[PDB]
């Protein structure tokens, strides 16, 4: 019920699907023929209490 | 009453009552996010138009009362009395000195001791006056019998 | 007597205060919830007798006797700001930024407006919300549906199984008015309107003044615990304070009705 | 009415948000091109009691209030992502895309991706404002110091030039109003935009293959996490003695 | 009714006591603020009575107490490092001006400045910085050195080209100064025509840049002073009690 | 009460009254760093001089 908690929320899982992106590149390292991915992420919306 | 409230038709309003400012009651565009300065000036943004297009649309109208001439009313609003009607004339003008500021809601002002010591001095004067009342009727009583022969 | 009528228009105003508070607190986890504020305001005012002459000469008070009549809640408004957004990776979840509406429809005939993003496929392919009432635009998802995909804009596609692009099947515009603080609120998360909130005006998202929409994120209540809790003690104090005077006013009548 | 409740509710509401911005900032920290967060708060207003060259006045408080939250605009640390349609802004500018309803939005993450048309479209799809098309059958492409991007070919020595990233500049970064996907608007605050190419009027360089990343200081933020948690508890503190004293109050 | 009088005075005492210590609690984490203590006073003593070894069998009955002040402890805060680059914080006295909307002048404490969309410095809340420094586009790096002097460097200059000079405003008495709202204060009569002043001369501060000043609110005096604000009320209750035990008996008899 | 406060003219007033020392009331510089010894000695040091 907290803005702090349902942001800390995505923060943790950003975190895990950056480790999980990792761990996936690491598994098929001797994979022929395969391309590492790498993670981009973004911020989410904001709330303007008071308009710029 | 710093609770401003918005009609459909872009009319500001406070309880029903339209707020006049700088010229009439004031009229905001239709659908727009409205924000206050910090000395009464009103911006008007219409939404999904680009931040740089806020205009200013209005300015409200402050008096400023120093509060032992201004007497309430029946529907409860302020009216100045009629001495310091005559002296400053019958509607006040918008003197610049004061300032407000916006995303705060003014509460009630009751002192709740003073409360509490008032309705405790009530009960006690309404006490001894009910005493008094019994005193003086049970000495009537018994003096009319004087009156027998 | 009029001090019991006023202490009891002050513990009503003081009860539905309380009430006002325990419903924004209970449904502190329903998606898309605007929290609520009741706003109160004082009767008239009988005026006993009108001050006379004063100011001549002297520094007296003025002698007007003018007795309250007690406080009436005049509204409840609701506090349509932006809530936070929470992932739920269903694709299924419209959140939406900044302002509007979907149109669902009632069973009876008449139309609704919601902004709670949750919804499922019914048996024919329609999209309909949680609870069965058929979302207005009406959004038909094909069978074998691949993955259903909404963009930032109203514009729903699905891809099939051998055709590399993929087949638009609707948009998914939304309504606002002109003043969202008069909307009628009733059960299922639905709004309607009235004669203070202005006509709907139906458009895609992004575009006059309407909002954006994400795919698998929903949006949560807009409750604030900490005004919640303190407004709690706030209104308890305030009740205990207001049943002292009917408290007072009882014994004194005693006393007197002992003569 | 109470006089010390609705002080200590501001209290605390102001320490939620400074909670709240300081989790946003620790939520990106992985992010490219994003820039850390400031709350500044302010007192309210203040009341004065009347008095029948005395040393003072009797003055009253009233609470605090979050007034504004700026964006420190420094620069921020390169990581070598070797791919070769990255570009790091080494310096001070922003990049201009076209939003799909067709206003312009300035940005300074670069991570760049083809479309199948051939242009050049940020991640999200986007396409940069000055129209860089990049043709097929491209050996390679080349972003020098300025912004002249240039395409190798198979069977010619001398490279093509394609396109010029020009990149915006504001008088005051900080004014930008800032929506989702690491997104800029201009506003009243914010000046003008204006068009340099780079290394020109103050404008900065181009890196090619790397991408700037976010400038939060975590050791910074988990010391804030103690204050704001202990005023927090403070101020719970504050709001528990003022009830313990209006209810011995009322229950006389 | 004299004990209920001055009782309700205590409590009301109290209550203000309590209000300036929750406002000191509250703005905590708030720039350039300087924490209040309130001092009471007495009220008019009533002589009812004039006055071997006996005692002097006078009567002199108290009337209450009556908040008379609350004076501000002006003095120096921590500084806290925000690693920005156009924040300024005060070491010593001094304090800032600054131009209201209307037209008077006030000053401030706190530094925390951003640039306006025409280059001008002024303070987060739009109110514009009285000696009006102007910086131009294309700056590179601003500079406010120990001094008032502020130097932005451009592209391609061997040396910095000044901007301008902060001066900053002095007080004969700065407890005098009356605070309005928003980290601001106006001069009044009790405080001494201000002066202003370079930093480092006629006893005036200096200017760092990048860091700010945090107000100096001791936690734990406000607590203790606190818990005895809500004893001292708590026994001033009894007070009120126990005359109205008095009173209700003598109407009963 | 130990409250003493300086005025703008810098005269130690407590309460609104002036302080009586030896050899008139009392008299302090404008901003001096006012310092009260042990057994009643005030020393002054005017800001920023060294």
């Amino acid at each position: 019920m907290i803005s702090s908690l349902w942001i800390a929320k995505t923060g943790l899982d950003a975190q895990q699907t950056n480790m999980d992106v990792i761990a996936n590149n690491l598994a098929n390292v001797s994979t022929n023929g395969f391309k590492r991915q790498r993670a981009v992420f973004e911020d989410l919306l904001y709330q303007t209490i008071r308009q710029p | 009453n710093g609770n401003i409230q918005v009609g459909p038709t872009g009319q500001l309003t406070i309880q029903g009552h339209p707020v006049i400012g700088e010229g009439g009651p004031i009229t905001v565009p239709e659908g727009s996010e409205i924000t206050i300065a910090a000395d009464g000036t009103i911006s008007a943004l219409n939404p999904g138009d680009p931040p740089n297009t806020v205009a200013p649309v209005g300015r409200l109208k402050l008096v400023k009362a120093e509060g032992n001439e201004v007497q309430r009313s029946d529907d409860g609003l302020f009216r100045l009395t009629a001495e310091a009607q005559a002296e400053r004339g019958a509607v006040l003008a918008a003197d610049p000195s004061i300032r407000i500021m916006s995303g705060v809601l003014e509460g009630s002002n009751v002192k709740p001791v003073e409360a509490m010591t008032d309705m405790i001095a009530n009960a006690r004067r309404f006490e001894m006056q009910m005493k008094v009342i019994t005193s003086v009727d049970e000495n009537e009583g018994r003096a009319n019998q004087l009156l027998s022969m | 007597i009029s001090s019991l009528w006023i202490a009891k228009t002050g513990l009503d105003a003081q009860q539905t205060n309380m009430d006002v508070i325990a419903n924004n607190l209970a449904n502190v986890s329903t998606n898309g919830f605007k929290r609520q504020r009741a706003v109160f305001e004082d009767l008239l005012y009988q005026t006993i007798r009108q001050p006379g002459a004063q100011s001549s000469e002297q520094t007296t008070l003025p002698s007007g006797l003018q007795i309250g009549t007690g406080v009436r809640p005049v509204a409840t408004e609701r506090l349509h700001s932006q809530g936070n957004l929470s992932q739920t990776n269903n694709s299924k979840d419209v959140a939406i930024k900044g302002q509007g509406f979907f149109q669902v429809m009632l069973p009876d005939g008449t139309s609704a407006y919601t902004r709670d993003g949750s919804f499922q496929v019914d048996q024919n392919g329609q999209l309909v919300t949680a609870g069965g009432f058929q979302v207005q635009p009406a959004i038909t998802i094909p069978a074998n549906a691949l993955s259903i995909t909404i963009g930032r804009d109203g514009v729903v596609s699905v891809t099939q199984q051998g055709q590399a692009a993929p087949v638009q099947v609707g948009q998914l515009n939304l309504t606002t008015f002109m003043n969202d603080t008069g909307l009628e609120s009733i059960g299922e998360n639905l709004y309607i309107e009235t004669q203070s909130s202005g006509a709907p005006n139906e458009s895609t998202p992004g575009l006059n003044g309407a909002g954006l929409l994400y795919q698998g994120y929903v949006e949560t209540s807009n409750v604030n615990v900490a005004e919640e809790l303190v407004n709690m003690i706030q209104v308890q104090r305030a009740y205990e304070i207001n049943s002292k005077a009917v408290s007072t006013t009882d014994q004194m009548l005693q006393k007197l009705t002992q003569l």
